[PDB]
């Protein structure tokens, strides 16, 4: 067969080892997820340094703890903005969720709170700012730089598909890097902790898997799908369905057509074709061999998967980082105040 | 060619969520 003895035996207790570890996995994301923490600081506790990214609902400040001198990334929601904008439960789920996982790829919530008017998310600060930005700037990722980044995601969707979580808006403008070249994913308000199939319309036109354009029932294989999607844009620095307007765009994507720039190795275009498969009952992911169909693709055949777990891989890429509390890895914004003072709803925060 | 197609989506910069 493929496989001497010797290298069937260590893929087999490999594969072992991996259930071991999500099953223990479980049983902590389980206790935390029914018993989760609140009100872990306060505002005064930190001192506000420059404001990252803004939107409808809040904005995203870095802060410096004014006793640890440690930074961190402070996601402020006006809870009047977040109830007046159909965002409540996507929001309370969203720290449910960070609050209860444990994953070295998963940014981590520090700490969590509410004042009169705002909900607070304290995060590790990432100085590197996201995949987006980099992709963009040096054109594409070398196949070995984007297998590097792909093995990350594969290693936290099996993480967090183990834990019946659908992630759903995977994509280069949610993967940040941080100070070792290793991602940390942010943004859970899109996920949801759902066995079997559910129905939203949600994501990023580029990345939506057909069954999710064409209005059906779908599961955890969309993010799989979404995986191919990232690959390909990573690999070739534009995705591989676009259009001018995302009709457009839906159309490609459900006509079961793609096609490769001619640097593709021919393992990559493999992988690929099996990953951004319209037809589910033949999509890598959602096959009788689960996730071992991608960790054992040809593509994957240099990577040692608990390496990469165990952050001992040198990356292929550092940022630049100018010391703690860098911010040159995001844009300059203006810099409004923040007043305080909706108690409903959001007594769970 | 595939990258001025690209260009010429007007879909280079940071994409939204629908
Ligand atoms: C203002 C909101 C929080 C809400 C909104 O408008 O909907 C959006 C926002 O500004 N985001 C979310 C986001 N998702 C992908 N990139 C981004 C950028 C930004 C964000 N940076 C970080 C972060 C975390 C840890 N270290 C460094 C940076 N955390 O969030």
């Amino acid at each position: 067969g493929h496989m001497g003895n010797a290298a069937a035996a260590k893929k087999g207790s490999e594969q072992e080892s991996v259930k071991e570890f999500l099953a223990k996995a479980k049983e902590e994301f389980l206790k935390k997820w029914e018993s989760p923490s609140q009100n872990t600081a306060q505002l005064d506790h930190f001192d506000r340094i420059k404001t990252l990214g803004t939107g409808s609902f809040g904005r995203v400040m870095l802060v410096k703890h004014k006793e640890t001198g440690n930074h961190y990334a402070m996601k402020i929601l006006d809870k009047q903005k977040v109830v007046k904008l159909k965002q409540i439960e996507h929001t309370l789920n969203e720290k449910r969720i960070l609050q209860a996982v444990n994953f070295p790829f998963l940014v981590k919530l520090e700490f969590s709170f509410k004042d009169n008017s705002n909900l607070y998310m304290v995060m590790e600060y990432v100085p590197g700012g996201e995949m987006f930005s980099h992709l963009r700037r040096i054109g594409r990722f070398s196949e070995p730089h984007a297998r590097f980044y792909a093995a990350q995601i594969v290693l936290t969707f099996e993480y967090l598909h183990s834990l019946d979580l659908i992630y759903r808006d995977l994509k280069p403008e949610n993967l940040l890097i941080d100070q070792q070249g290793y991602i940390q994913v942010t943004d859970f308000g899109f996920a949801k902790r759902v066995k079997g199939r559910t129905w939203t319309l949600c994501g990023t036109p580029e990345y939506l898997a057909p069954e999710i354009i064409l209005s059906k029932g779908y599961n955890k294989a969309v993010d799989w799908w979404a995986l191919g999607v990232l690959i390909y844009e990573m690999a070739a620095g534009y995705p591989p369905f676009f259009a001018d307007q995302p009709i457009q765009i839906y159309e490609k994507i459900v006509s079961g057509k793609v096609r490769f720039p001619s640097h593709f190795s021919s393992d990559l275009k493999d992988l690929l074709r099996n990953l951004l498969q319209v037809d589910l009952t033949k999509r890598f992911g959602n096959l009788k061999n689960g996730v071992n169909d991608i960790k054992n693709h040809k593509w994957f055949a240099t990577t040692d998967w608990i390496a990469i777990y165990q952050r001992k891989v040198e990356a292929p890429f550092i940022p630049k980082f100018k010391g703690p509390g860098d911010t040159s890895n995001f844009d300059d914004y203006e810099e409004e105040e923040i007043r305080v003072s909706c108690g409903k709803e959001f007594t769970e925060f | 060619t595939t990258y001025a197609d690209f260009i010429a989506s007007g879909r280079t910069g940071r994409r939204n969520a629908i």
